[PDB]
């Protein structure tokens, strides 16, 4: 629905927990975390992996 | 007796090896895997031999 592949699934139970996605309209498209304060991600693959 | 049926209809990339070999779910006697008849086979009236 988003349009990019960044959320896991698989055999057995893999899709377990949704993401806390707080979308904020801003100029630069990037991402930041609660447990990664001070570091900014721009790729959703990096978001998925961490 | 726990039976996992229609084993020819599994997801691509998956296998029921650890499920049927009493490894994913610990059971005293384990599982027996059979393949039952789908709706096409129901319509085709598949006999015991085939």
């Amino acid at each position: 629905f988003v349009g990019r592949d960044f959320l896991p699934r698989g055999s057995g139970i893999v899709t377990r927990r949704p993401l806390v996605l707080q979308l904020v309209n801003a100029t630069t498209e990037y991402a930041e975390f609660l447990h990664c304060k001070g570091k900014k991600f721009t790729d959703f693959e990096e978001v998925r992996l961490e | 007796i726990g039976v996992i049926t229609k084993l020819d209809l599994m997801d691509e990339g998956t296998d029921a090896r650890d499920v049927l070999e009493n490894k994913l779910l610990p059971l005293r006697r384990g599982y027996i895997g059979v393949v039952n008849r789908s709706q096409k086979d129901i319509d085709g009236k598949k006999d015991i031999t085939a």
